[PDB]
């Protein structure tokens, strides 16, 4: 749908459930281990698949293609392996807690640390 | 460290969970506190009427039976 001047979307439920699976692979075929037992290519299996998401020029089509990966963390530490990865990889995070869920705040968006770095340029004026 | 994703921050309910000098003189205050509150409405509690009127006659009862035994007495006697 990129190829053919068409806009498209994408969401891998779940990342993390990913590099468990190639992890599996990794260590039946002997391979070197690394930090928590991944392989030392767990950075290069994630970048090359979220780099294929791309905005299109109007000389090749005017195409897009937007990915939202989904990630669990373990106690809410981002600063593990494969959090942080993909957070190096993508644009901006949306941080949802478990505390604001129970408080009354549905859905449970933290905006003191969730940002996005393409900024106000991909609002409305009226918005 | 707070001032990023990446770092540790604290949540809320934090002082009871790491269970130490604060997290005890915290559990040991809302205890001594509400023991007081279980004796002002217990204490209250008993000024129904109902109760003292039901409590009128079960004393009264007690009474009249002593008074039998004693009339029972007095019969035999005489």
């Amino acid at each position: 749908f990129r190829d053919n001047g068409k806009h498209a979307l994408i969401i891998y439920d779940d990342l993390s459930k990913q590099a468990v699976a190639y992890r599996q692979m990794s260590l039946l075929l002997r391979r070197p281990p690394g930090r928590e037992a991944y392989p030392g290519d767990v950075f290069y299996l994630h970048s090359r698949l979220l780099e294929r998401a791309a905005k299109m020029n109007d000389a090749f089509g005017g195409g897009s293609l937007t990915a939202l990966p989904v990630i669990e963390t373990q106690a809410g530490d981002v600063s593990a392996y494969i959090p942080t990865n993909v957070i190096s990889i993508t644009d901006g995070q949306i941080f949802l807690e478990t505390e604001l869920f129970y408080k009354g705040i549905r859905p449970a968006i933290n905006v003191g640390l969730s940002v996005s770095r393409v900024g106000s340029a991909a609002q409305t004026r009226a918005m | 460290s707070s001032d990023t994703p990446e770092g540790v921050r604290s949540g809320a309910g934090a002082v009871r969970d790491a269970g130490g000098a604060f997290g005890k003189k915290e559990q040991a205050d809302e205890e001594r506190y509400f023991r007081a509150r279980a004796r002002e409405q217990l204490a209250a509690l008993k000024k129904h009427h109902e109760n003292e009127i039901s409590h009128h006659v079960k004393e009264i009862e007690r009474l009249q039976k002593e008074i039998e035994r004693h009339k029972q007495s007095i019969k035999k006697l005489k």
